[PDB]
DNA sequence: ATCAATATCCACCTGCAGATTCTACCAAAAGTGTATTTGGAAACTGCTCCATCAAAAGGCATGTTCAGCTGAATTCAGCTGAACATGCCTTTTGATGGAGCAGTTTCCAAATACACTTTTGGTAGAATCTGCAGGTGGATATTGAT
DNA sequence: ATCAATATCCACCTGCAGATTCTACCAAAAGTGTATTTGGAAACTGCTCCATCAAAAGGCATGTTCAGCTGAATTCAGCTGAACATGCCTTTTGATGGAGCAGTTTCCAAATACACTTTTGGTAGAATCTGCAGGTGGATATTGAT
């Protein structure tokens, strides 16, 4: 990434928190809730991408590929549809 | 006049808008690097297919607006229109994400 | 020897037996496959995906668009109470949500 | 030197034209058909395979098919289902 | 003439029972609805003991998870008395609904 | 038959579920509940009945389907 | 002289690997699976069983029952959520009361 | 005799090792049978699932390890796969 | 907060009933010694993609100002739900039988696996076809201040 | 009871990025001809399961009382939404390079395949002991009076 990679958490913009609890029907939103929003979001992030890791490890690839994370997205009864290829 | 809208209106008219639609609501590039960020963290020097970070974008967004709407009626069981973290924290609770 | 006629012919399917069949074969399910069991599963899958497409086109339909999309399937599934309950724990990228706003929300 | 993936992209298709003669499918939507037909069919045999294991049998039948999907699918789509499957093996069966 | 207040026997009520493993409902009766509900299902059954032994724990196990719930739901509300409205929310998230 | 689990039945779980104080609209609530919770798994218990071919229901037929309803029960044999 | 012995283990490597086979898992088993798998068994045995022979101590019984084994399980974090789904015919739950639903 | 089959034997052994004046009841020792078959299918089924999305036809001690690493939480991961590959290491020496 | 007067827990204890543990014997499995295959790992090598960076444009995140109206605090009593003493009967529990049926075996006709060979249906680019994304405008609600 | 003010629709158009077709091999079905495996079709067996039949001992259904929780009705200090001006940094496209998937070959360490021999683990009565049922006696609390 070149560049060191730090606090990225905070990319996750009150703007964009907002269009998602918007779209899953809120009107009013206190002003707590953006930072626990980011605390668990890093917590879904981090438990997905380990699974997906350890795939990619265990296939000895140095690439993660949308299968990784798709089957990573399963173990945690995720499931996604669209990136099967 | 100068014209303005009560507090709320505009609210409902996002509401309405985003559940109209299915683009992405979190910016990609700022996504992407989170992601990159914390899979650092786990294994160095890993790449990452463009795909693999677009399914990772489109399974948090579906998880969070999912979260919100728990977090909705958790907060209007307690006769309340705003949503709070205690809300956040019960829904997450009787999910058996964090019992 | 006699014309080749494909499984799926004589089922009076679209879906395909024979792929069915090796998949089956191949994905350690059981040390053997009866010759009836990929033309049933090909069977219920080509009706699954007919039952979700007859849904999704009309959706099209009511949006006057002319090709399905992924929020024409996320609007079949999650407005038919049954396919809804299949898919409870899948997500359809790109397929958002439906418009839906608690009561208690409206201007009073 | 090619690298080709099977897919249920034709058959999705063909389904498509039956069920709506003028209607199209962006690729993207093909994508999530793909992966719903994937999904069903592990779903499906995985059930079968245990059944089988269950009951001490090696081979998975139409049978083990059935009870699976009686058992995976809510209620109409399941009768409805079991139309279809019963329909096709008879059809099969009689070379027909 | 002695008795308690209110809450007070309800609390050393919670107590016995979260110490204590047995089953809470009545045998017989339960075993009467379990066959009772299987007949619209299939015909002419038998059931094994240990059958039935086993739905009861389920179910018991499953009610006393899902009223632990309904009780958090309560307990949002400001409220301690549990209410429709608060198992219904709580199904409502475990996705039962 | 579903009134068959009583008033004072109901409490005992809902005590060890913590409860402390109880409307008296949950008694009927908890029924229907209860209800849906054994037709749902006694609906695939039976099913794997009727594959084995069997007219009795057995423990396993019930451990298996408390297994595909995500409510795995130890002790049973599985 | 039997493969539990040469790994040091007391769980069933043979009985392990002919679960294996048998199971549709694979066309083929490898040598240092069985063992793998026995000895995480073992492990996780082990450790279950240590603290509900605590909890049958602290209750003086010589012998662990079912309550036991769900204490041991839903005090311990790491094993609750690896039984989260998992229901434990005869255990009870562990005493527990909200803060709000006490007096004074 | 036939009949069925089940991991008493190993589970009192493991027993008499971590607290040799303790015994245990009929049902708590069906309980420790399940738990041992179900952690059982858990690994041997994503044991599976792993090999067969590499493409590979055996399952090795290098899937179970995975599979391990997927299932286990934290801590009980790290001293599951100590013991594993610690069990690996005997076995394959002497 | 004290006293006093109940009311419930909670060890501790004894006599056994009945779970466990302990013994002794096999069928069933695991272990052995050889003998032969073979999945897949190591060694290249073609060439997809992925990492990164450059530029220009402008869509959006930010910080700021105000004040609407929502959450939080309070108060009060109507009436819901808990605690109890009564009286009744449904659930325990204890046999006794009869038999509906899981469980097993021995065969064998019917169904599957497999190596070899034909025969396409499927898939990967090219070559065509075209919806409908983006743009534009008046027509229509929908608000919020008067 | 209006009307500027804005936002929300609806219908129309066009060409280019994204579907659909058209081509042509060719991987992988399907057709043959054997070589195994099975699923049961009968025929028998001890069982666990229903069926009744019958005391009765908790447990539950009821009817009273009234403590105190749930809601309704108010109040109002501030938080959080609505608008704006700024100017940062995400989006879009593409250019470079070369890291690393993927595709092929070659070939052993490792896995399978028998033929037998050893060793287990499952069973079921016998021989232990360990909880349990009842009974205290003494903590621990509650609840009402002051
Ligand atoms: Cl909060
Ligand atoms: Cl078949
Ligand atoms: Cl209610
Ligand atoms: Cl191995
Ligand atoms: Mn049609
Ligand atoms: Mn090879
Ligand atoms: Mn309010
Ligand atoms: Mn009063
Ligand atoms: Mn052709
Ligand atoms: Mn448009
Ligand atoms: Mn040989
Ligand atoms: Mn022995
Ligand atoms: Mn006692």
């Amino acid at each position: 990434h070149r560049k060191v990679l730090r606090d990225n958490i905070q990319g996750i913009t009150k703007p964009a928190i907002r269009r998602l609890a918007r779209r899953g029907g809120v009107k009013r939103i206190s002003g707590l809730i953006y930072e626990e929003t980011r605390g668990v979001l890093k917590v879904f992030l981090e438990n997905v991408i380990r699974d997906a890791v350890t795939y990619t490890e265990h296939a000895k690839r140095k690439t993660v590929t949308a299968m990784d994370v798709v089957y990573a997205l399963k173990r945690q009864g995720r499931t996604l549809y669209g990136f099967g290829g | 006049k100068p014209h303005r809208y009560r507090p709320g209106t505009v609210a409902l008219r996002e509401i309405r808008r985003y559940q109209k639609s299915t683009e992405l609501l979190i910016r990609k590039l700022p996504f992407q690097r989170l992601v990159r960020e914390i899979a650092q963290d786990f294994k160095t020097d890993l790449r990452f297919q463009s795909s693999a970070v677009m399914a990772l974008q489109e399974a948090c967004e579906a998880y969070l607006v999912g979260l919100f709407e728990d977090t909705n009626l958790c907060a209007i069981h307690a006769k309340r229109v705003t949503i709070m973290p205690k809300d956040i924290q019960l829904a997450r609770r009787i999910r058996g994400e964090r019992a | 020897r006699a014309k080749a006629k494909t499984r799926s012919s004589r089922a009076g399917l679209q879906f395909p037996v024979g792929r069915v069949h090796r998949l089956l074969r191949k994905g350690n399910y059981s040390e053997r496959v009866g010759a009836g069991a990929p033309v049933y599963l090909a069977a219920v899958l080509e009706y699954l995906t007919a039952e979700i497409l007859e849904l999704a086109g009309n959706a099209a339909r009511d949006n006057k668009k002319t090709r399905i999309i992924p929020r024409h399937l996320q609007l079949a599934i999650r407005n038919d109470e049954e396919l809804n309950k299949l898919l409870g724990r899948v997500t359809i990228a790109q397929g958002g949500v439906l418009p839906n706003i608690q009561a208690v929300l409206l201007p009073k | 030197k090619r690298s080709r993936k099977e897919s249920y992209s034709v058959y999705v298709y063909k389904v498509l034209k039956q069920v709506h003669p003028d209607t199209g499918i962006s690729s993207k939507a093909m994508g999530i058909m793909n992966s719903f037909v994937n999904d069903i069919f592990e779903r499906i045999a995985g059930e079968a395979s245990r059944l089988a294991h269950y009951n001490k049998r090696s081979t998975i039948t139409s049978r083990e098919i059935q009870t699976a999907v009686r058992l995976l699918l809510p209620g109409e789509l399941a009768k409805h289902a079991v139309s279809e499957g019963t329909k096709a093996v008879t059809k099969y069966t009689s070379a027909k």
